[PDB]
């Protein structure tokens, strides 16, 4: 999870249900002479539940 | 692919703004550090821990130009669209115009810009690019 | 009282609808095919070119001034001022030069000519205050004949529309051009903008793109060209006919120094200046850059510093100037492109 | 004749003119055995004046120069 | 300016021990002369002087690309051809808060122009003239150029209170204007009907000529409608409050667009403002009267038709003009001139 893509940006992890998908709020990350601008929420997976793929993985996406 | 014992990972990254527009940048990871390689595409060729653009940029520019009394010019398309879409009812008044479109589909734009030799090349990217 | 009052040389020599006046019908025949002495046959033809008396491998004796002329003087040539009858010789052929419109927009001075004997249509800009009268409206009783001011080397609106009106007239005769301009800019004043000077600047734009033969542009000595003048006579209206030429003494930019100035010499670069090489405000400096100073000497230092700054100002304003007229120079020109070569009047 | 001043010449070049002359010389070579081939010469000399039009004012022009003669 | 040469640059004092008794050049400090010097970013000479070796700055030519006059080059070459286009396709402009020399140039150039409230278009800063002009008299860019001079002058053709409804008015605009010249009339369904009778009539008595143009409300027992000529609410106004003895625009007839032209017919009440610069000039207030064509008329009358003729419209002309007005000031003001021109188009 190229995470640090993002280390410009504050984001908190809280811990969930559908274990896979960790959610974070992203708070712009400025610096001391600043106060944050963006707030974008942040909805981060990871997928590996096992063509039937593909098609598995665009409805259990929509189910996610 | 099926025959071919040849994974490749592909950081696709999705695009969708106002409207239901979806527009799909999909690359390929090709080298050392990793590169969206594919059309042109908005950030087509970018290293992959590119770190994400912060919003205040954009903010930044439409201040001032409000504080001109105009309008931030990549704001503008969706300008064109709104007064584009008031149009199309409006002119139903006067006219049997055909049906408008969605405003998803009522404008689409593809940045020119100048190459070395004053010569204009075609780039679909993300607002607030001007160099 | 009379029908000359409403088009009569009065009135239409006066404001440029007359381009000759004459004295009577032999004369006015006389003048119709003088003009044509400088004009092709056909459009299929050339410019009828004269072996002129006036030599071609002769030097220019009259060099434009700082104080006022007559353009025809810088174009035609004049008396010489010490040995009379001799004639300080123009770029012109001397006695070569048929104005037209003149007591109209006399600000600029347009007209046909012959160089060593070739007819090529002419402008060139007075540069005394000229003082256009308007006549009052008999008609109406509140107009009065205003006298105005009219200031040398600027584009008005009567003078735009005469150099445009003789261009544009010069342009379909199959004449080359030579402006020998000598414009600071334009006027951008209410009643000069008002008056729609603006308007016939792009005008001129499409009566000059379409010259079909050599246009020669020479910025005579103490002559300066800013903004609307160059932008709206560039080559690149017709490159492919249009050529360049700028004297030594000749400048460029879209504005000119004084207002240059105004935002690259605030205090900061005069006391930085001062500071690099005024040797007070170094001496200043020492002491000032000194610390643990009596609280005698430091309010005096301040007061030194504002004191010696303020007080040094002007010396190091005039040095200011003319750092920044340095960088639109006619040398620069040339290697940036903005003119073909360099010549001496 | 075209190989051989064009390959001791290859460097010092401005590719622009080099890529318009040196495709005409490929399509020379590739139009050959017709019976009616002539070189392209105003179209090779006439390219590299595209770029006269915006270099010649600034005499800047001198690796040029062994190029554009 | 070549900031590298600001920060070092030294001055050659006419006497070093005095700053006050002026300077001769400015220059650099060998270590400081040393690397401008090879870098093609300034030309100087060597030179002796006051014992020590310095390089003189003669011409600065700076190495920063950009800030010199090949930005004026480029003006005139992008007006240029934008007059040559113009002529031959559509150009649209909205200027929103302000247009400064080319800019004001190359809106200027295309014509139809849009103005957003409390923008200016002008050309040169108030302050630059206010100070060559020596007193405080404009302290606002919008007193040069706002819609105060030029919407009463005729420089603006159409206004706008914001950016949107100048978009609204372009892409209003366009509904009149074919893709290109590869394509035909194309035809709509007007709402309002073409083998209908129109039920308003032109009269003796003056009447407003929109009405005569686009139809009326009935006066008496609304929400009646007196028919005019054209479909109703498709009329689109430009040069509205500049001589209005004439009205230009484009409107629908059935559908198809053209450009309309109609003729007020009480006499006109013309407002000169008053120069604050000049003390004579005062606010003026002229009458002109219907039917007739003036200098004004004829340069804005013309300029309608001949966008469309350009453009490849067919016409249909309401023509109702009676003459040139014949005094002596609107003769003087060469309405002649502009008269000969409409013919060309």
């Amino acid at each position: 999870l190229e995470l640090n893509r993002m280390r410009n940006f504050d984001l908190t992890a809280i811990p969930c249900a559908n274990h896979k998908m960790h959610l974070y709020l992203g708070a712009a990350k400025v610096e001391v002479g600043t106060e944050v601008t963006d707030y974008r929420f942040f909805v981060r997976a990871i997928i590996r539940h096992s063509e039937a793929s593909f098609e598995y993985l665009q409805n259990e996406g929509e189910r996610l | 692919l099926t025959p071919t014992g040849k994974a490749i990972p592909i950081r696709l990254f999705l695009t969708n703004e106002s409207g239901y527009y979806l527009d799909i940048s999909l690359y390929k990871e090709v080298t050392a550090q990793i590169m969206f390689q594919a059309k042109q595409g908005p950030l087509h060729g970018m290293l992959i821990n590119t770190p994400y653009v912060t919003k205040d940029l954009l903010q930044s520019k439409r201040f001032q130009a409000q504080s001109l009394g105009t309008t931030y010019i990549y704001d503008i398309p969706e300008m064109f669209r709104q007064s584009l879409i008031k149009l199309w009812e409006s002119m139903s008044t006067q006219a049997f115009l055909p049906s408008p479109p969605l405003p998803s589909d009522m404008l689409t734009y593809t940045e020119l810009v100048l190459d070395d030799q004053g010569q204009l090349v075609h780039m679909n990217r993300l607002p607030g690019g001007n160099e | 009282t009379s029908n000359n009052q409403l088009g009569g040389i009065q009135i239409m020599h006066n404001n440029g609808v007359t381009h000759c006046t004459v004295c009577d019908d032999f004369e006015g025949v006389f003048t119709v095919l003088h003009w044509l002495s400088y004009m092709p046959k056909s459009v299929h033809s050339s410019v009828p070119l004269l072996n002129s008396k006036d030599p071609i491998d002769r030097i220019i004796e009259f060099v434009p001034t700082k104080t006022p002329y007559d353009p025809r003087w810088m174009l035609a040539g004049r008396p010489h001022p010490t040995q009379k009858g001799q004639w300080l010789s123009g770029f012109f052929d001397y006695g070569s030069f048929s104005e037209i419109m003149q007591p109209w927009a006399q600000t600029v001075v347009v007209g046909r000519a012959r160089l060593g004997g070739i007819p090529v249509g002419v402008v060139a800009v007075e540069t005394r205050t000229v003082e256009l009268s308007i006549p009052a409206d008999p008609a109406n009783l509140d107009s009065e004949a205003k006298i105005i001011q009219q200031a040398g080397q600027v584009w008005f609106p009567d003078s735009a529309f005469k150099t445009y009106q003789a261009i544009k007239d010069f342009n379909r005769e199959g004449l080359p051009l030579m402006v020998f301009a000598n414009w600071r800019g334009f006027s951008g004043g209410m009643k000069d903008m008002y008056d729609q000077v603006l308007k016939f600047g792009a005008y001129i734009v499409d009566g000059l793109r379409e010259c079909c033969q050599p246009v020669l542009v020479y910025i005579p000595p103490q002559a300066e060209l800013r903004g609307g003048s160059w932008v709206v006579i560039d080559s690149s209206i017709n490159p492919r006919h249009m050529e360049m030429y700028a004297d030594r003494e000749s400048r460029g930019s879209v504005l000119e120094p004084e207002g240059t100035v105004e935002i690259k010499f605030r205090r900061k670069d005069l006391v930085k200046t001062m500071r690099r090489v005024d040797p007070v405000y170094i001496h200043l400096a020492e002491r000032l850059g000194t610390p643990e100073l009596s609280t005698a000497e430091r309010k005096e230092l301040e007061n030194k510093l504002k004191e010696r700054e303020e007080f040094l100002i002007p010396i190091y304003h005039q040095v200011a100037v003319q750092f920044a007229d340095l960088h639109d120079t006619p040398g620069r020109m040339q290697e940036k492109g903005v003119i073909s070569d360099i010549l001496d009047w | 004749e075209l190989q051989d001043i064009m390959t001791s010449v290859s460097g010092r070049i401005p590719p622009n003119v080099e890529k318009s002359i040196k495709k005409e010389m490929a399509q020379y070579a590739s139009n050959i055995t017709s019976v009616l081939c002539q070189f392209p010469s105003q179209q090779i000399a006439n390219i590299l004046d595209s770029h006269a039009a915006t270099l010649n004012r600034k005499s800047e022009r001198e690796v040029f120069f062994m190029n554009t003669q | 300016l070549a900031e590298e040469i600001r920060h070092m640059f030294h001055v050659a004092w006419v006497d070093p021990e005095d700053p006050y008794k002026g300077y001769r050049y400015l220059y650099l400090t060998p270590q400081d002369y040393k690397r401008v010097s090879a870098l093609n970013s300034v030309h100087c000479e060597h030179v002796e002087d006051e014992g020590e070796s310095r390089y003189k700055i003669t011409d600065i030519i700076g190495k920063e690309e950009g800030i010199g006059p090949e930005n004026l080059r480029g003006s005139g070459m992008i007006a240029g051809e934008s007059s040559l286009a113009y002529n031959e396709i559509i150009t649209i402009s909205l200027v929103t808060c302000r247009a400064i020399g080319i800019g004001a140039y190359l809106v200027r150039l295309g014509q139809r122009t849009i103005q957003v409230e409390n923008s200016h278009l002008i050309l040169t800063g108030a302050g630059a003239l206010n100070k060559v002009l020596g007193r405080e008299v404009y302290t606002s860019n919008n007193q040069l150029g706002g819609i105060q001079i030029m919407h009463n002058n005729g420089v603006t053709h159409c206004t706008v209170c914001d950016d949107f409804e100048g978009v609204f008015t372009v892409l209003h605009w366009l509904s009149y204007m074919p893709k290109s010249v590869h394509s035909s009339v194309p035809l709509l369904n007007s709402k309002d009907p073409i083998d209908r009778i129109i039920e308003f009539v032109p009269t003796k008595t003056p009447y407003d000529p929109r009405w005569m143009l686009a139809g009326r409300p009935h006066p008496t027992q609304k929400g009646q409608w007196l028919s005019g000529f054209f479909d109703y609410g498709s009329f689109s106004e430009i040069m509205q409050p500049w001589a209005q003895t004439v009205v230009v625009g484009r409107a629908r007839l059935g559908g198809i667009p053209v450009g309309v032209v109609a003729v007020e017919t009480r006499t006109v009440e013309l407002s000169i403002p008053a120069d604050p610069a000049n003390l004579d000039s005062e606010a003026k207030i002229i009458q002109q009267a219907g039917q007739v064509w003036f200098p004004d008329s004829a340069f804005k009358t013309y300029q309608a038709i001949k966008d469309f003729n350009r453009e490849g419209l067919p016409l249909m002309v309401f023509a109702n003009w009676r003459g040139f007005s014949g005094g002596m000031k609107d003769m003087y003001d060469q309405v002649l001139k502009f008269g000969a021109y409409i013919v060309d188009g």
